[PDB]
């Protein structure tokens, strides 16, 4: 398990490696927090949900009712 | 000078049993199989008419399942009556017969109901009009206000205190 | 409407007259060929009729989209 | 005058009313002594139409989740003369009136230790069928009473007439009653409306 | 149900006479103690049990939408009085059913209620309270099975039977005009679909 997270104080996130209950010593690397190498991505992003809205989401009616006519 | 119920006693294992009554259908007489709780016995299932009053059922129902009386009480519909006249008809003397014995028969069976219970009277009295009060054992516990009968030797014991 | 109207229509139902002399079950535990006792106008199948309601409500439908996609 | 009494339908006034269909008058009491070759002979064919008509299936006569107990010492399920028809819930049926007793074709067994649940049409006296259902019986009982016994032609076409009238309502009063719509509330299309 | 001598006469004396008057019959002028009449009765028999199928032919007048029948509190019963022609629901396949004598709710096989049920019901009501169309189609259908159970006279049949389609149709329009039932913003679905 790879975890980031935010600096509780004014600080930048902070990244580390738990393996097995216990982290591991040689994993403590420390990023800015504007160039962070994960870089979480969303299509369609909506206020309050923190990703999701895939592009076909919204589509998935038509999906639905063109797959039983085909059917 | 007959009761519409003769309530019986299982006494063991039984199948024939009799009704004193007279009934003008099968469907004005019931069959309530008391003891643990009031089941009614219904027709064709547990029941059988052998011949008139010889009712007889399919099974023992000994006291083992727990039923210890099973009162043939007669009920005649008060809704359903056996004959209702017309204006076209021919006016049968059984007829008028059978209306009057129905009717009687509802009201009979309504006087005998009402008269064996304990209620207070127009002067405002409640009246056992000298019926003992037999089966009540266990009388009293915690001041319930009556005896089963060991009053005769509870007073034959504190007379004797001395 | 339109969209309803096609899932009532996908629903098959095999109508078959009492009067009639065909038995399904003979039809069901047959494979293909395997001559069969029956006469074909016995067996029909439900069919929604509605078909003029159908050609208005299209052309209404297009004319609706005409005038959006223009606006 | 002033007063609400309600009289017999149980076999009392639909056996009047069968009578009357013909040129028979009235009777009253429908169980004296008295045989009477009429009332016998109404009463059976009221009842006779009476099952079929509940034998035909309907909406409201038709229970769907009943579940029949068996005895515990045998094992057994009396299949009671009462049920006009005993199909399982299911698209195929699998039971059947073996002697006297439930039968499982597929299984072939009839020694049931839990119990079954199965779409069942249990007999129901006359006055409890609805209205339409009443006149549709006294219509077909008067109907068949002419045509076996006094065989009047006119009388026979305007019951026949009478009869499919009567059918047309009650087939009315079904539809009314199932408000069946093959829109969401069917089976293989409601699941279609998952758009 | 009823008995046919228990309803006074105001005006349904006149559709007695008519019933009696198909077949020849002359017509009564009391249709009460005074009646002595076999044909009298007869036709009060025929003229309730047709006045009982119009009304059960379920009429707007009559359907009264949205009865609140109330349970006894102490036994929580209501009753499926043979008055109530047809029992029905609101909403589509409805649940209420006549077990023995009081209402049964098929669905969960429970006759007990607590509060109170909402039907469509059609209460019996006297051939007086009837419209003067349907009065008439009861009194033409009456006489028709009167002549043909106790006279025959097929040229009668005939007349009645074109009398009755009449009538019919006279009743039918009374019932079309009555409802209005405008397809647009009458409809239980169409109506929301004009919302714009």
């Amino acid at each position: 398990y790879t975890h980031i997270y935010l600096d509780e104080d004014s600080g930048e996130y902070l990244r580390y490696e738990e393996v097995e209950g216990m982290e591991v010593q040689g994993s403590d690397g420390t990023y800015p927090k504007e160039a962070c190498p994960y870089i979480p991505i969303r299509m369609v992003r909506l206020d309050g949900e923190s990703y999701g809205r895939s592009y076909i989401e919204e589509y998935l009616g038509d999906l639905r009712s063109l797959e039983n006519l085909q059917e | 000078v007959i009761k519409t119920v003769l309530t019986y006693q299982l006494d063991g294992s039984n199948r024939d049993f009799n009704i004193p009554f007279e009934y003008l259908a099968r469907k004005f007489v019931v069959v309530t199989l008391i003891g643990v709780d009031r089941k009614v016995l219904t027709i064709n299932t547990d029941y059988r008419f052998a011949t008139r009053t010889t009712i007889s059922l399919t099974k023992a129902w000994g006291p083992a399942d727990g039923y210890t009386t099973i009162e043939l009480r007669r009920v005649t519909s008060t809704t359903d009556r056996l004959v209702d006249f017309t204006d076209g008809s021919i006016l049968r003397a059984y007829d008028l017969n059978v209306a009057q014995i129905q009717t009687m028969h509802v009201a009979e069976e309504a006087r005998d109901l009402t008269t064996d219970t304990i209620g207070v009277n127009n002067d405002g009295h409640l009246d056992a009009r000298g019926r003992r009060i037999v089966n009540l054992a266990n009388a009293v516990d915690d001041r319930d206000a009556v005896p089963f009968g060991q009053l005769k030797t509870m007073n034959q014991n504190s007379w004797q205190a001395r | 409407a339109i969209v309803k109207m096609s899932m009532i229509s996908s629903k098959v139902i095999g109508l078959v007259n009492p009067a009639g002399i065909t038995q399904p079950r003979r039809l069901t535990k047959a494979q293909t060929g395997d001559f069969v006792t029956g006469r074909p106008e016995d067996i029909s199948f439900l069919q929604l009729e509605k078909q003029a309601d159908f050609t208005v409500a299209k052309a209404v439908s297009d004319a609706i989209e005409a005038r959006l996609s223009f606006a | 005058r002033s007063y609400d009494m309600n009289v017999e339908t149980a076999a009392e006034l639909s056996a009047v009313n069968d009578i009357l269909a013909s040129i028979g008058e009235p009777p009253v009491s429908t169980l004296e002594g008295d045989a009477n070759a009429d009332a016998a002979n109404a009463r059976r064919i009221l009842n006779k139409i009476n099952r079929q008509i509940q034998s035909r299936g309907w909406t409201f006569n038709i229970e769907e989740g009943i579940t029949l107990l068996p005895d515990v010492y045998s094992n057994l399920i009396v299949y009671s003369d009462d049920y006009l028809s005993l199909m399982s819930t299911s698209g195929q049926s699998i039971y059947v009136n073996r002697g006297g007793y439930v039968y499982d074709r597929t299984s072939q067994s009839d020694r049931f230790d839990s119990g079954i649940t199965v779409n069942i049409i249990r007999l129901r006296d006359y006055d409890e069928m609805p209205e339409c259902f009443r006149y549709w019986i006294v219509t077909k009982a008067s109907r068949q009473f002419n045509n076996r016994f006094f065989g009047a032609p006119e009388v026979e076409g305007v019951l026949q007439e009478e009869e499919d009238e009567a059918r047309r309502l009650c087939m009315e009063y079904e539809m009314d009653y199932g408000g069946y719509n093959m829109l969401d509330g069917d089976a293989f299309t409601s699941g279609l409306l998952t758009r």
